């Protein structure tokens, strides 16, 4: 029931080496950034 | 870092200032000796709200004198914390450039005909770069010269 | 002290003369101080608990109480399948891992796991959408999606001289022009003067404080 | 067609390598296959269309120190008048005059009190200035620090968010000379060409000829704009010796495309080659190659820049906000001159 | 560090910036200046000086101190020689008999 | 005039602080006002 998959899914020789392939669309890497914490004060009465 | 023309442009603003103070409260037209009396009077005032000096005589009785001294006095404010941020930030320039990488530089790795990485000639720097494999394709280069 | 005034007198006597100069010195110290401690405790971009880049050291290393999860079954178990480099690590993030994309996301924002192990490609939409995680710089480990079709499909010919038209004219441009907002938060210590009224209003609550205590100042002085 | 594509037609090359995007027309005359690495067309200078940076005094108030100061001087000139200044039964003239006073001292406490004015009498007055005073100079501190703190920051040119602007249609826009150009006989003056026919026909006339004289010419100040590939801006960008220009944003870049290879008849290899280039991702290969081969000099986090003052505008806008108080101070002297 | 010897006495007698008196030993080497290469004999000081000197007095021995010239690469018969052989030239540096 | 001047100076050094009083020579209040201006640098490269 699958003739064609609209699926960015990545490309590797395991996987098209039983099937054709077709140039990719956009080139992106992988992260390993979560996020970012920054420490403040939302008071702020100093003598700190 | 910055041109003429801005002070130039301050003190502009001081003869705008300055010629308002006059234009402001009706007085008589001058020109006929060498020193005025509220002419000196409103120069004294631009520089003693400008410049932040201090002389006790009166205060400016009318409101527009006293918006004008407002806004002017914040003006002044405004450039003095702004001049003084700009000296702060000529002090915390630090140069973080034109620095190098770590254990391995990558212009090491690259030929470059202007910038060459002489060495001593006949010692245990050439042994090195003759024992290993990984760097052999820079011994050609920085071999000769 | 405190740089106020009336305009009466001044003091005649040499010794009130030298100790305000040294008081009105030591309060253009203890201001100056106070400014630079001001500007210091602004300049605080904590510098501090930030990434690596293309590779970081913790990855390599075997860690029980930082488990870098990441999605179970999908392509990332291929890319380390394929792989021979970071082989003595795929035994310890083997285990230990979510097969959902929305178990994952929510839970490195739902305080649950410790780190994650996913494509920008989601990342940057999940960020630019939710206004809750950022992205880095570098794309270390980059790999391209395509579309496969069958070998016995003669229209993989036309449908990629759809594609190369579409990147050609221009409509790949409106497609992530429409697609991608940008929002804001470029990086950690961008913008620091974006509160300001919330610090001066902690003060401005002791300003009125001591109205109050003024009150009963007055109350003394009527008494 | 002619060129070295010709090679493939005249069965005189197998299989040929080099700066090949794929596109329609490689894929037209012969055949192609799947590249190694992905580039793009884009612009060697950063994407602000020579905008000046915005004023940095009014950001940190934002509408609130004002505004603010304003309640807090109502507040604090109500309550300051209605404690010791309200002692005896008076009519409406008498309160006044103490406000009037009293937002002028204020005001002279605040900027440092530029001017001493008078003092009163009463000891409670003279406790409620000295705090006036400390909440004058912790806002000055603050004040300082947050403005110097803020020009620390990134001030400088910020990218927009516009790829076609003006210059990709009517070139007599902008009143100052802008040259822009690019390499003739290639794929991007066929690409502009077909998509762009006012950039091309304003275009010819500023040609190129190799990459040291676009870099001789945009570091005295001949070009002002720069369009080519986007690995060879990379690699040209990289290769800086004073590190100064930099290309648009930090890699976001426009037509995603890569140098791929070419081929004469598929009946070798083909398929399996392909694979080949799956192998690399598989060794690690483009990660050392890539920091070995396509590393630049310039590679620093490029994403702050600071140098000197160019406000030759902040204070200019600072100084339109005293015109505007200057005319406001004006129409209300026309108001005390009608009564 | 090699110091010429001055008038036509030994070593120069000096001390340290902090208390220490510094001791020199005698070693003969050639000149830069001169283009041959005279037996000139300086005084040599410095920290393999004093390790010499305290290897000297941790062990009961004698020794001689000589300073080596040129030739510091172990040897790359490199140019095209005449159709000869060669051998173990500078190389471990150490038997120059 | 010595006595009273410097600490005036003294004054327009450390900002204002006390005003004291003021001369009567126009050149005299342009010194004053150079004075605070050297005051005002002085005090900028201080804090900064
Ligand atoms: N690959 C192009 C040159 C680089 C560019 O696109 O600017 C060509 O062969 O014409």
């Amino acid at each position: 029931q699958a003739d064609m998959i609209v699926a960015p899914l990545t490309i590797n020789n395991e996987r098209a080496q039983y099937i054709e392939f077709s140039k990719p669309f956009k080139y992106q890497g992988l992260t390993i950034l979560v996020k970012k914490e920054i420490p403040r004060s939302t008071l702020d009465s100093f003598m700190q | 870092p910055f041109q003429s023309t801005l002070w130039l442009l301050v003190g502009l603003s001081v003869h705008v200032v300055a010629v308002m103070l006059y234009l402001l409260d009706r007085f008589s037209p001058f020109g006929r000796f060498e020193d005025a009396l509220t002419l000196s009077s409103a120069m004294w005032f631009s520089w003693r709200v400008l410049l932040n000096s201090g002389l006790g005589e009166g205060a400016p009785r009318s409101f527009s004198a006293r918006i004008l001294g407002m806004v002017w006095a914040g003006f002044a404010m405004i450039i003095v914390a702004s001049y003084t941020a700009n000296l702060a930030a000529f002090l915390v320039l630090r140069r973080p450039e034109e620095r190098i990488t770590g254990i391995n530089d990558p212009r090491l790795r690259n030929p470059s005909d202007k910038f060459i990485y002489a060495t001593v000639k006949q010692s245990s720097v050439d042994i090195y770069f003759r024992r290993q494999v990984e760097l052999s394709t820079m011994y050609r280069h920085m071999e000769k010269h | 002290l405190l740089n106020s005034g009336l305009g009466e007198g001044a003091p005649r006597s040499f010794s009130a003369r030298i100790l305000g100069m040294v008081w009105a010195g030591f309060a253009m110290i203890i201001v100056a101080s106070y400014t630079a401690n001001l500007a210091a405790f602004l300049v605080l971009r904590r510098p501090e608990e930030r990434i690596t880049g293309i590779n970081d050291p913790r990855l390599r290393n075997p860690s029980d109480k930082f488990i870098y999860a990441t999605v179970k079954q999908s392509s990332v178990d291929i890319y380390f399948r394929r792989q021979v480099e970071l082989s003595t690590m795929y035994r310890h993030m083997e285990k230990h891992n979510y097969e959902s994309a929305a178990e994952a996301i929510q839970a490195v924002r739902d305080n649950k796991l410790h780190a994650f192990i996913w494509d920008s490609a989601v990342l940057e939409f999940e960020a630019s959408q939710k206004c809750d995680l950022v992205t880095t710089g570098e794309l270390f480990f980059r790999s391209g999606f395509g579309i496969g079709m069958r070998k016995d499909s003669p229209w993989k010919q036309e449908v990629s001289l759809n594609i190369l038209k579409s990147h050609e004219n221009g409509f790949m441009e409106e497609l992530d022009k429409t697609w991608v907002r940008y929002q804001e938060c470029d990086s950690r210590s961008n913008a620091p003067a974006t509160l300001t009224f919330e610090n001066m209003a902690g003060v401005f609550m002791l300003v009125a404080g001591g109205i109050v205590a003024g009150i009963f100042l007055i109350f003394i002085e009527i008494a | 067609w002619n060129g070295m594509i010709g090679e493939v037609v005249t069965k005189r090359a197998y299989m040929a390598v080099g700066s090949l995007t794929i596109n329609e027309e490689r894929s037209e005359v012969v055949d192609f296959s799947v590249p190694f690495i992905e580039t793009g067309i884009s612009v060697m200078v950063s994407r602000s269309n020579g905008t000046v940076s915005p004023s940095a005094f009014l950001e940190p108030f934002s509408a609130d120190v004002w505004v603010m100061m304003f309640v807090m001087l109502l507040i604090v000139s109500a309550v300051a008048v209605f404690v010791f200044e309200y002692f005896s039964p008076v009519g409406y003239n008498g309160p006044s005059f103490t406000i009037g006073k009293a937002i002028w001292l204020l005001w002279g406490l605040v900027f440092n009190n530029s001017l001493p004015v008078q003092n009163p009498k009463g000891t409670t007055s003279k406790i409620m200035v000295s705090v006036w005073a400390f909440f004058a100079v912790i806002f000055l501190a603050s004040y300082t620090a947050n403005l110097a703190a803020f020009m620390i920051q990134r001030r400088y040119v910020d990218q927009v968010s516009g790829l076609s602007d003006k210059k990709f249609q009517r070139p007599n826009d902008f009143s100052p000379a802008f040259r822009f150009g690019t390499v003739p006989n290639g794929s991007t003056e066929r690409n502009i060409r077909n998509n762009y026919l006012e950039m091309h026909s304003y275009m010819v006339k500023f040609n190129q000829r190799s990459v040291q004289d676009a870099l001789l010419s945009l570091k005295s100040g001949k070009l002002d704009a720069f369009i080519y590939d986007a690995a060879v801006l990379n690699y040209m960008a990289g290769r800086d010796e004073g590190c100064k220009l930099v290309t648009i944003g930090s890699g976001k870049v426009f037509a995603t495309t890569g140098y791929g290879i070419a081929i004469q008849k598929d009946s070798g290899w083909k398929r399996q080659v392909d694979l080949a280039i799956l192998q690399l991702f598989g060794d690690g290969e483009m990660e050392e190659l890539e920091a070995l081969w396509l590393t630049g000099i310039c590679h620093n986090e490029k994403n702050e820049v600071m140098s000197s003052q160019l406000d030759i505008d902040n204070m200019a806008g600072v100084f339109y906000m005293l015109a505007a108080a200057m005319a406001l101070s004006l129409i209300t002297f026309i108001m005390e001159h009608l009564f | 560090y090699v110091r010429p010897t001055t008038s036509d006495g030994t070593c120069r007698e000096e001390y340290t910036i902090n208390g220490d008196p510094i001791k020199k030993v005698i070693c003969n080497g050639p000149d830069e200046t001169i283009p041959g290469r005279p037996t000139v004999p300086q005084c040599c000081y410095g920290f393999c000086v004093d390790l010499l000197i305290k290897l000297a007095r941790e062990m009961d021995f004698t020794y001689e101190v000589h300073l080596v010239a040129d030739g510091k690469f172990g040897t790359q018969e490199r140019v095209n020689n005449s159709n000869a052989a060669a051998w173990n030239g500078m190389m471990g540096e150490l038997l120059s008999g």
